[PDB]
């Protein structure tokens, strides 16, 4: 089945929710991004392989993600703001090889869009 | 459906559990204070079986199977009168062993304590 | 009727072919049968560790073996009398399974017929040959033969299964008996005799055929142990060096010795070395690529092992249609241009395995085994150089060459390709990086003992990263060592294209 990626958290430190669609195993396999308005989309707070957890050189300690496997979703905090953020901060899903997610390489799956007003 | 089986306290006990296939399936065992039933150690039936122990128990615990008659012997040390708990034993879960989850079978379990 | 018959055959001896061709397809489909039966007898009897690996090594270490001699004996006893014992044995065999006293009766029964399939595959081919007594003819004949013998890995597994799936396992060799017999039933009605002459037949050599059964015995089973094992063990090192020694001691006596075993003079043509290489290399392909893509199937797409095999049916009918084109197109673009087009056609289609399917779907899994098989219907091209200038006698020497060469070559392909998968496998996954957050020990070692291992323990242990990363890594894995063997293929097609002289041709024998 087709992926559908929800957002939700963003508007008016804030927590940024991402929910899950269909997926077996669904955890470790949701990243966030966000197009700045200025620059290009980038990578903020994705997984590695393994288990590592790759946050941007920026936001590297102010921002924070975590997840939980019952009611599949991904949530990002961000504390202690900047002259950047903003952005749309879409969020992501890895690419699927048949029914598990993981695969090196970059996502397929894009979600939403905007609203994250910083 | 089943059967099941008990021990003796101190020294450590052992359960049964006729019937059953255990091909793929978890089976191990529980215990709970007079609160949840955490969890001890469990055999996932894979080449040999995959062994599974808890955090708070692991090495002092032995577990096997035996393919002769479906038992779940059992064996320890260090019998801290502590883990007093109301044991029981488990299986037919499709996954995610040592966790209170989907079973399609439950024992009566054994009355066991250490003073 | 009778064994000796001169003039060869009349016009209908095509059907003889036929009647020898589908007979080896069957013949080659055994060990398959044997390998997803072996967890049911494992059920049934006591496996008892090491031998339930020699119940599947010794059909191999025998056929490798038992090779050379044995197309010696069926020269001077007579080709066609050497292929119905050979086919009579191995019925035989095959109904004594129908005794369980599972125990080294296995073993036994699966040395003596490994003895008996030893005299097939040897024979057939150079049976072919003393038929087909014409270039044009013998191109199209071995075409057939080709196909068989392989079409047989392919459709191992499914016809397996659906035997498993209904029945038991001692009809894994009962659906043998009934095909077999019918062929002797022919094998004596449609058959010529060969019966090579005492005038340059001396006595038979007995450090010869010693010291050959011996090298090649301990060469296969070094390759098995280093695969196995890893090249840390010293006997392995010692089998394999004393195997090398006695092997230059067996080329040494064939050389200049009179009336020898093995005439090794045929390596002195081009015609013949072109073939004897290309076989091998052909052969590496699918020893690889058909183990590693039935993990592939078994693993990412979740099937049964009878599925997972029949989900592989592209590659055996990509082959099943190149084949019967190749002679035809050999004839008229001569075989310096089309034997290595094969080959380098697989190495396309292996490359596309990694260039263009880093996350492997089964479209583009389909999509290159068609060009996998057509590098396997090259065999048909290359089986007809090898025997293109060669008498009688001398072909029916080299077709044990040529058999021979084929199974070191799957040998080889297998346990190369196979450990560098699973090294590469093992470092991608990186299970180190997943102690401290749950796998740590015994469990660790069956996350790197194998990708479905891997699996299963992330389903028990309730950690569910494992599951995808290991999944990931065994794609990666897979996928690097289809660009490995890529590169390996285009090398030796550079070599194959510079071998063939520009003279030579497939037709006009002289």
């Amino acid at each position: 089945m087709q992926v559908q990626l929800q957002e939700s958290g963003g508007g008016s430190s804030l927590r940024l929710s991402c929910a899950a669609s269909g997926y077996r195993y669904s955890d470790n396999c949701v990243g966030w991004f966000r197009q700045a308005p200025g620059r290009e989309r980038e990578a903020v707070a994705t997984y590695n392989s393994g288990s590592s957890t790759w946050y941007a050189d920026s936001v590297k300690g102010r921002f924070t993600i975590s997840q939980d496997s019952a009611k599949s979703t991904v949530y990002l905090q961000m504390n202690n703001l900047k002259p950047e953020d903003t952005a749309m901060y879409y969020c992501a899903g890895r690419n699927r090889l048949g029914s598990y997610c993981y695969m090196t390489g970059d996502f397929a799956y894009w979600g939403q869009g905007t609203q994250v007003t910083v | 459906v089943q059967l099941q089986e008990s021990g003796g306290g101190s020294l450590r006990l052992s359960c049964a559990a006729s019937g059953y296939t255990n091909s793929r399936k978890c089976m191990g065992w529980f215990r709970q204070i007079p609160k949840e039933r955490e969890g001890v150690a469990a055999i996932y039936g894979f080449g040999r079986g995959l062994i599974l122990y808890a955090d708070s128990v692991k090495g002092r615990f032995t577990i096997s199977q035996d393919n002769a008659k479906n038992t779940v012997y059992l064996q320890m040390n260090s019998l801290k009168p502590e883990d007093t708990a109301m044991y029981y034993c488990a299986a037919d879960s499709p996954g995610s062993c040592l966790s209170r989850s989907g079973y399609n079978y439950w024992g009566q379990g054994t009355q066991v304590t250490v003073s | 009727f009778t064994k000796t018959t001169d003039m060869m055959t009349s016009k209908k001896r095509w059907t003889a072919l036929v009647v020898l061709a589908v007979s080896l397809f069957v013949v080659t489909m055994d060990m398959t049968i044997l390998i997803m039966a072996l967890p049911e007898l494992v059920r049934e009897l006591e496996p008892s560790g090491t031998q339930q690996l020699w119940i599947v090594d010794i059909y191999s270490l025998v056929l490798a073996g038992f090779i050379i001699p044995l197309s010696a004996f069926a020269d001077k006893w007579g080709r066609k009398k050497a292929l119905l014992t050979g086919f009579a044995l191995f019925g035989l065999v095959s109904l004594a399974i129908f005794f369980a006293e599972s125990a080294e009766f296995v073993i036994a029964i699966r040395f003596l017929l490994g003895i008996a399939g030893a005299l097939i595959m040897p024979t057939t081919l150079s049976m072919i040959r003393v038929i087909f007594e014409n270039p044009k003819e013998r191109a199209t004949a071995l075409a057939v033969w080709s196909i068989a013998s392989s079409i047989g890995a392919v459709f191992g597994p499914i016809i397996g299964g659906a035997l498993l799936e209904q029945f038991s396992w001692h009809s894994a060799f009962l659906i043998n008996v009934p095909f077999a017999i019918i062929a002797v039933v022919a094998g004596l009605f449609l058959l010529p005799e060969s019966k090579l002459s005492k005038e340059k037949s001396h006595s038979w050599d007995i450090p010869s055929t010693i010291l050959s059964i011996a090298g090649m015995i301990g060469l296969v089973w070094s390759i098995k142990e280093f695969s196995k094992e890893g090249l840390a063990d010293i006997i392995p090192w010692v089998v394999i060096v004393l195997a090398i020694t006695m092997i230059v001691i067996f080329v040494k006596r064939n050389l200049s010795s009179s009336d020898p075993m093995l005439d090794v003079r045929l390596f002195k043509k081009r015609s013949f070395s072109a073939g004897t290489i290309a076989a091998f290399m052909t052969m590496f392909a699918m020893a690889s690529v058909l183990l590693l893509a039935s993990q592939w199937l078994q693993v990412v797409e979740e099937l049964s092992p009878f599925k997972a095999g029949l989900y592989l049916l592209p590659m055996a009918i990509g082959d099943m249609v190149f084949a019967p084109i190749a002679p035809g197109l050999a004839a008229r673009f001569g075989p310096k241009i089309v034997l290595p087009s094969g080959i380098g056609i697989a190495a396309i289609g292996m490359f596309i395995m990694y260039f263009f399917g880093h996350p492997l779907s089964y479209s583009t899994m389909a999509l290159a085994l068609i060009l996998v098989g057509a590098g396997m219907a090259s065999l048909a091209v290359a089986s007809a150089l090898i025997m293109l200038e060669t008498p009688t006698s001398k072909a029916g020497n080299a077709a044990a060459v040529e058999e021979s060469m084929y199974n070191l070559g799957n040998v080889f392909g297998v346990a190369v390709l196979g450990s560098l998968s699973s090294m590469l496998y093992r470092v991608f996954l990186d299970i180190s990086s997943f102690s401290s957050k749950g796998i740590v020990g015994d469990l660790a070692h069956v996350a790197e003992e194998s990708v479905v291992g891997a699996v299963e323990v992330a389903k028990a242990t309730g950690i569910k990263q494992l599951a995808n990363e290991a999944v990931t890594s065994f794609n990666d894995a897979f996928v690097a060592t289809a660009l490995v063997g890529g590169i390996i293929m285009i090398i030796i097609s550079i070599v194959v294209y510079l071998l063939i002289p520009k003279s030579l041709d497939i037709t006009k024998q002289k």
